[PDB]
């Protein structure tokens, strides 16, 4: 959230909140209504997003659900789906925060001890949140659709 | 025109490279004895008209056709033409000492000279006599070697732009031959 | 080109005279200014990479709509045009600091800038703002010293100056 | 014995899985470089005994004490053994440029040629040094013209050098 | 996935220079008759 | 739109951070740099 | 492993000689005949789990009893059949590797070296493994040079198992 | 004899196999490399009196002392220069069959097997030979592929002679 | 390197012998004659920067193609490089004519340089030219026979140590070449 | 090889400069004391083999229980071997003086000679003896001047030193 954030950094110098971050409080307060309405429309359309999404990331990467892969069987593809399915949802919690402290909080710290760790290429994850971003932003305007990619971006960012 | 420090750029813009650390010390260098190029422009201005009219004199004295009539250098008028003729390339000579590079005189003064030598009727070889008279002053008055006046300077070492201005000196020749 | 020293020898040229003192009085300001932008020009050439690639993530987080299709960046080989367009910029103020005036700078970037930028529709804007996301990252205790950073930013800004 | 194709095979075996397009493009990249990498090769077999002369006389020519009575490199038949097993290491440098793997020169030349060497009292540090000969003339030789199309060969013959420092430290 | 490694911007400079330049005072000076082993 | 003007630049220079961190690993993946034996017998650089 | 690159240098070696012009052609067959079998393992590699799972319903629907018949050796259960999709599996890899190698290299290594060994003790028919062959190999969906590169790596496996 | 196709055959019936595709892609790569090599067999073909008599004048003017010396190894008299260019003619012959061959299967046969002990009895210097083929290589006025494999089949016969 | 006092080391340690005898004779007349020799360096050294000045003069006012545009030698980089190396190849040969002996002149300047004046397209005949002069000035000095310059030496005879620089400019002119 | 010459010379390579009106003191320096230096060595060198066949008995003579069976001393060829491995720092040493500093010493006589001892089970007490005894053999009355006796010990102390 940018409101905590402000607060701690603000916390740390043993200050009030100065008029700037005051000011960007009440900008962030008055856009919240097209907040919650981006993340109406993401969050309604997951089931479209989450199939184009893992079918761009498949025909992207056939190693990953041939013979063998991680995402191998019937089971590991719900898997891989539900991992993206997860991945949305936080982008949602993202957009309405207002800051990616949700997302980076939940599912970026320690993302690559976890994949690592289950054997999974941490680079198909990255291809299956490139290609939900661009399912994503093809239904939302050119601004929101911009602000939107702006998570998934960074999502993308610390998924390296 | 172009001076030495522009000289490598145009150099680096043909491979499209950064000017690095690896040519910066022959630029270094040449920033270093700064205060002897800088001297040496200075010794060479300062007796700048004994510098001509001695040197066009010394080209009348060893062929003395011109004197005669219908020589080149035969009326008033003509010879105070060749008194500036070569005052002109003195002073461009003087420019690209001080410029470090001989990009000042080669499309400024030395771009069409030839053809005006040629279709006014100037001897080219006296020309070359003439010059080269110059090229001698030069170097006498730059090493402090005038047994004629001498100048007071520090000590040290000039031969390297000794031979710069004899390089500027020779293309002076090349371009009218 | 437009250097220290090509203003004094064209100037004494015009007037058609030797080289005089005022003439050798200016080329001793080279002396003293060369030890402060030759080593801020070889810590730009050191680390050249870095800096454009910084200045090319600058301006798409400035305008994120350029990415849209119809626009100026379509795809990824015209984003590597944008980040070749300015690298370019960053090698001409290189080339600048060496020369010790705004010669490089003139013709090879600036001269001709108006007409190809309004007639392939790229936005200045997008430009100045790369470039100047790289002026105000500059301070004293880590990029350069205290004099290199002084005209390395005073090239930036008069390259911000006329693009616009 | 592997090429360089099969190196990316026998590491997909192990993992169970199919070859990505990554590696797909990496692998047609190569293969479109392809005549330059036969040139090379073809360069070095067709000057192999001049390689081979040049730097044995420079060998004895730089160190007199191989040849001199009681050196490592006396008798009719110790300067024969000399002789050729430097045009053993070409030999198998040449295998290993053509696979684009040194899988060839690690398992039937490189191994065990250290102890070999050790128990017959041989200088390992001089077999070096005629390596790092045969090295030099050998990429002088390969990046010239001579009747091919002008183009870059730089990558291959870094490879190629490389296979001669790993033979050249294997040894000593 | 989209890894920004280096100038990515631009193919890369065609890597010649084969040519060998005599080392004054810096060629490493080895011993005469013999082999530095090790070192 | 004055929500976002605020944040662009910081968003913006997180993600070029990021990038920044990613090609450094990449770097001295490739230079040797976690490949010492004191890292590969620790179980977290065996999994890297 | 057989590759064109291997067996040149077995046949250069064998007399000890140097790479002649022979060795040289004989790689260069395979420099112009990789593009259309690098084009194969793609397309192998992007149709895998629809043509291992349609493999292994070809062998069910041709030889029913395999899913009726109890015991181990049979896909009665469900680990039988994961077995027999694992084994799909696997010969589809190993013909993706003969194809990106340039030759039945890999196949020889890890498949058919000591192959009816196994079908013999763990009871298991080659037709079937046969008839799942045939399927992917009528079931690729490629053209031209391309099918004729891996069907010709195809029915080496079926020569094999018949 | 060394061809590319018999030793694909070689390789074939040495695991006692049929003709897989690493020999047809062995195969086409003779194939698609013959043309230039044809055209090598036309052009040395065509020029081949011409470069006899020179390379004989070039060992003759390297190596006077051959045309000095007297005895029955040298090219003294009149029958000793007629076997010269019959050696020469030799040579010449062997490597037109290894290009329109394809392979040094023809020249491994006749020329190299037992060369030495020719040379040693007969009392016959290789360093002669070596000079005539380095004329034929730099006199053939050959261009291209044409060149490249005319002059890789002549310093084959180089490197034997070193 | 190695002087002349070392060369009959590994000349005799590559022959297994002791040193002494006809080999210690060539060494007996360099703790003789050192004194010729000591002159002999002393009069290259302090003539050494006008010998690189006139060499080069003397190739450019031979070959003006160098100084005209399009040559190796016009520019702020290329004429000062030029001097830089002939004042180079002056000073090895004045270090091999001091140790008696040429390994150094081949293992630190001649060793690679005719490849790398190709590689850089340096006209070769033109540096030949130039040694061939400064070999010139070299014996002049040498035997005292310099008509402009005078030093006073302990009366005698040079003429052993007057030939061993020619063959080191000849050295230096067939590797360049 | 660290020389007479050679040791100036490329102390005024390193700082790129012609020699020094300094540096053709130390070559002068340098070649006067080479003439006691050569005097010795000389004599070193026409008579070797006396001095080499009075030194090796001095070792055997000290231990006579290398003579034994089972020890270094046991054949006849085990024998002349010892009294060619003499010769050979005898060689050397004569090299040292027309060398003028210890060079070949260290590279061909001292570098791993240890170690090598150690494995044939040599004592290289034994090496020792026969040097100083010959070091003490030596008289400044007629068998040389008495400046070429320091020059000669010296080189035959570092030898003892290095051995030991
Ligand atoms: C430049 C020559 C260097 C050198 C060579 C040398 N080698 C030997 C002896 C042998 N070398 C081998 C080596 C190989 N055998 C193999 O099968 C292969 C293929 C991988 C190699 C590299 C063997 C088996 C021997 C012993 C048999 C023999 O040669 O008679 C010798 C001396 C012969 C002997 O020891 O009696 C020499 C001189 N040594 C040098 O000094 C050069 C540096
Ligand atoms: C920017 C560069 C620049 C120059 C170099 C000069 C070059 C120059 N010189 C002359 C013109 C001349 N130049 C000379 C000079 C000479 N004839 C000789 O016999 C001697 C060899 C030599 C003097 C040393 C003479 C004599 C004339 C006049 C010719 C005549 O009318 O008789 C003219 C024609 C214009 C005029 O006549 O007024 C020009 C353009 N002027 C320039 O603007
Ligand atoms: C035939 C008729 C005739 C003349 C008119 C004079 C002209 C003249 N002067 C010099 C040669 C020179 N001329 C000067 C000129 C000057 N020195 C000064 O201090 C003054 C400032 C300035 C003129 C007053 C200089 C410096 C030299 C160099 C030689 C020296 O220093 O004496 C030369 C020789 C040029 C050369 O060497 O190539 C000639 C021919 N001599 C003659 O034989
Ligand atoms: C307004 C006009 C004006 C100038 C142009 C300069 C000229 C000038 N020259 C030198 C200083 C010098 N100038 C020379 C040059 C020479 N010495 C010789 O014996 C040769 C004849 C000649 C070479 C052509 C040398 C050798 C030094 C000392 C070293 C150096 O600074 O370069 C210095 C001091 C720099 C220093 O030494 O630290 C200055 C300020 N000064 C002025 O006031
Ligand atoms: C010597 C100096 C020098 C320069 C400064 C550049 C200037 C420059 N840029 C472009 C060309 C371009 N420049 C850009 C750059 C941008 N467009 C954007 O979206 C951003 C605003 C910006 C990058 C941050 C792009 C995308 C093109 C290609 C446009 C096109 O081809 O339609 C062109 C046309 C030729 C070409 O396509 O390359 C030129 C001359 N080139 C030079 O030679
Ligand atoms: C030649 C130009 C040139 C630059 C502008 C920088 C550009 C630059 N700065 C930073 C990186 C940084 N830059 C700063 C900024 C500063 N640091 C301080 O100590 C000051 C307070 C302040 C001077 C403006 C800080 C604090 C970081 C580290 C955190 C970050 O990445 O922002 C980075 C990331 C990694 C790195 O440090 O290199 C880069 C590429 N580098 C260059 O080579
Ligand atoms: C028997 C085996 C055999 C071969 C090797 C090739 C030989 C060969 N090489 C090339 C083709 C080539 N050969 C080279 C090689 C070089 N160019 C240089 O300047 C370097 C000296 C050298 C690098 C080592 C290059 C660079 C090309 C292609 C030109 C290019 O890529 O731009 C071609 C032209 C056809 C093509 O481009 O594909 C042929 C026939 N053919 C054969 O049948
Ligand atoms: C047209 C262009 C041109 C030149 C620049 C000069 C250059 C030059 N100088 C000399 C020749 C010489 N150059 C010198 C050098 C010097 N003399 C001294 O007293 C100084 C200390 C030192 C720097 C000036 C010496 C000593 C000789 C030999 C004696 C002599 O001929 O003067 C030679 C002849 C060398 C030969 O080939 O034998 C040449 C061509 N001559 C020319 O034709
Ligand atoms: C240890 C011994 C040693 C040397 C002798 C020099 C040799 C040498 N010279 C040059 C480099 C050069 N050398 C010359 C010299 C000449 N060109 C000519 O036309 C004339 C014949 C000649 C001067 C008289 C020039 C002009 C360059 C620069 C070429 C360029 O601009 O790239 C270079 C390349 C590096 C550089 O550009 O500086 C090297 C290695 N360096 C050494 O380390
Ligand atoms: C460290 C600096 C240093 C030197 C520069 C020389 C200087 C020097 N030279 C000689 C002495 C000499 N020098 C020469 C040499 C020559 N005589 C000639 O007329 C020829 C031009 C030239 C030949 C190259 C000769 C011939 C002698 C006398 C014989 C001799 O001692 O060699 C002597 C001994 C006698 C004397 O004091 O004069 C000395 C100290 N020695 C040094 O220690
Ligand atoms: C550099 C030349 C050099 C040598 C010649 C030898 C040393 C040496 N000394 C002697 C032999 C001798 N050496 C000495 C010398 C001495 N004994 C004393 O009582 C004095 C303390 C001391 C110096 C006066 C004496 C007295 C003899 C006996 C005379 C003789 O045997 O001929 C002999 C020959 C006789 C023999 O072998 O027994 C030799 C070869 N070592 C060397 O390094
Ligand atoms: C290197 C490549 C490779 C091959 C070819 C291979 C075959 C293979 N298949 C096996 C078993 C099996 N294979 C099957 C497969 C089938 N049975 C059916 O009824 C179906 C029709 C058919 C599936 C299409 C089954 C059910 C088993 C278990 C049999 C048992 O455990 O007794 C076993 C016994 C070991 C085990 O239990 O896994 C081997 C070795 N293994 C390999 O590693
Ligand atoms: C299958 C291919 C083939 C080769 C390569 C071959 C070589 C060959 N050359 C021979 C002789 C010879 N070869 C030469 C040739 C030369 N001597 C010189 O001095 C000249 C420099 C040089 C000519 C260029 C001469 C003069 C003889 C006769 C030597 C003798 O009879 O003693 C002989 C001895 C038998 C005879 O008298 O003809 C053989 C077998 N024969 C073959 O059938």
């Amino acid at each position: 959230s940018i409101v905590t954030k402000s607060i701690v950094n603000a916390d740390a110098e043993a200050r009030y909140l100065s008029p700037g971050e005051l000011d960007r409080i009440k900008s962030f307060v008055l856009s919240g209504q097209r907040r919650l309405r981006i993340a109406q429309t993401l969050t309604e359309n997951r089931e479209r997003i989450v199939k184009q999404g893992g079918q761009q990331l498949f025909q992207r990467r056939p190693d990953v659900v041939s013979p063998g892969g991680n995402a191998y069987g019937e089971e590991m593809t719900a898997t891989c789906l539900r991992d993206l399915d997860y991945y949305l949802r936080l982008v949602t919690y993202g957009i309405i925060a207002g800051d990616v402290t949700p997302i980076e909080e939940i599912g970026l710290v320690g993302v690559k001890e976890m994949y690592s760790a289950l054997g999974t290429p941490i680079s198909g994850v990255a291809e299956g949140i490139r290609c939900m971003k661009d399912v994503a932003c093809s239904l939302l305007s050119g601004e929101d659709a911009a602000e939107v990619g702006f998570y998934f971006d960074y999502t993308l960012a610390a998924m390296q | 025109m172009l001076d030495a420090f522009s000289r490598v750029v145009v150099n680096s813009d043909a491979k499209a490279a950064y000017v690095g650390g690896s040519d910066l010390q022959a630029l270094k260098s040449f920033i270093a004895d700064g205060n002897k190029r800088l001297d040496a422009v200075n010794s060479i201005v300062s007796n700048a008209s004994c510098m001509v009219s001695d040197a066009v004199s010394g080209m009348i004295c060893e062929n003395p056709g011109l004197i005669s009539p219908g020589g080149n250098c035969y009326t008033n008028r003509r010879m105070a033409a060749c008194l500036r003729d070569g005052e002109i390339i003195l002073r461009y000579v003087s420019y690209a000492l001080l410029a470090g590079d001989a990009s000042v005189l080669e499309d400024r003064c030395l771009n069409g000279l030839k053809e005006t030598y040629i279709a006014l009727g100037v001897p080219t070889n006296s020309s070359i006599r003439a010059v080269s008279i110059m090229k001698a002053q030069a170097v006498a008055f730059i090493t402090n070697t005038a047994t004629e006046r001498k100048m007071s300077f520090a000590a040290g070492d000039c031969t390297s732009l000794a031979s710069e201005v004899a390089s500027y000196f020779d293309r002076v020749g090349a371009a009218i031959s | 080109m437009k250097s220290v020293i090509t203003t004094v020898v064209s100037a004494a040229d015009a007037a058609g005279r030797f080289p005089s003192n005022s003439d050798l009085e200016s080329i001793q300001g080279n002396i003293q200014r060369s030890a402060a932008r030759l080593e801020a020009a070889e810590k730009l050439a050191g680390n050249h990479e870095a800096v454009v690639k910084e200045a090319g993530d600058a301006c798409f987080a400035k305008y994120a709509y350029l990415k849209n299709p119809g626009e100026a960046g379509e795809n990824q080989e015209k984003i590597n045009k944008c980040y070749r367009d300015v690298d370019h910029y960053m090698r001409l103020v290189n080339y600048c600091l060496v020369v010790g005036g705004t010669g490089p700078l003139d013709e090879w970037g600036i001269a001709g800038a108006r007409e190809v930028y309004r007639t392939l529709n790229l936005p200045t804007s997008a430009y100045v703002a790369s470039i100047a996301y790289t002026r105000d990252r500059l301070c004293v205790p880590r990029d350069m010293s205290a004099q290199a950073g002084v005209e390395f930013s005073a090239y930036l800004d008069y390259l911000i100056n006329a693009l616009s | 014995m592997l090429d360089a194709f099969a190196k990316v095979v026998a590491q997909a075996d192990a993992r169970g899985e199919f070859l990505s397009n990554t590696q797909i493009d990496a692998l047609s990249k190569m293969v479109k470089e392809g005549n330059q990498r036969l040139d090379i090769v073809n360069k070095v077999t067709s000057n192999a005994s001049a390689i081979v002369t040049n730097s044995a006389r420079a060998l004895f020519a730089e160190q007199p004490q191989l040849i001199q009575p009681g050196g490592n490199a006396y008798t009719s038949r110790r300067m024969a053994a000399c002789l050729r097993d430097m045009e053993i290491v070409l030999r198998y440098v040449s295998y290993a440029m053509i696979a684009g793997d040194s899988s060839v020169l690690d398992d039937r030349c490189l191994n065990g040629l250290r102890e070999t060497y050790q128990a017959l009292g041989t200088p390992g540090s001089s077999v070096a040094v005629a390596i790092q000969k045969m090295k030099d003339a050998s990429v002088a030789l390969a990046n010239d013209t001579t009747g091919t199309p002008i183009g870059d060969c730089s990558s291959l013959v870094a490879e190629l050098a490389g296979y001669f420092d790993r033979a050249a430290v294997s040894v000593v | 996935v989209a890894a920004k490694v280096g100038a990515f911007w631009k193919p890369k400079a065609p890597k010649e220079v084969p040519y060998k330049r005599p080392m004054g005072a810096n060629t490493p000076e080895l011993p005469y008759n013999t082999v530095p082993r090790l070192v | 739109a004055k929500f976002r003007g605020s944040v662009l630049a910081e968003r913006g220079a997180m993600i070029t951070k990021a990038e920044s961190a990613t090609a450094s690993v990449i770097t001295s993946l490739r230079d040797g740099l976690y490949s010492g034996e004191a890292q590969l017998l620790t179980a977290s650089g065996q999994r890297l | 492993m057989k590759t064109p690159i291997t067996e040149a240098i077995a046949t250069a070696d064998n007399q000890g000689r140097f790479l002649s012009n022979t060795e040289l052609q004989a790689v260069n067959g395979r420099y112009q005949r990789a593009t259309a079998s690098l084009t194969a393992a793609k397309a192998l590699t992007g149709s895998a789990q629809r043509l291992i799972t349609g493999a292994a319903q070809a062998v069910y629907n041709k030889f029913p009893y395999t899913t009726q018949m109890p015991g181990p050796a049979y896909a009665s259960s469900a680990i039988g059949k994961a077995k027999c999709a694992r084994d799909i599996g696997y010969y589809l890899r190993m013909v993706t590797y003969c194809l990106v190698v340039g030759g039945t290299g890999p196949m020889d290594e890890y498949l058919v070296a000591g192959l009816e060994e196994i079908n013999r003790s763990f009871d298991l028919s080659p037709s079937w493994y046969i008839e799942a062959l045939q399927y992917i190999k009528n079931s690729h969906g490629l053209s031209g040079q391309v099918a004729n590169e891996a069907n010709a790596y195809i029915d080496y496996a079926i020569n094999t198992l018949s």
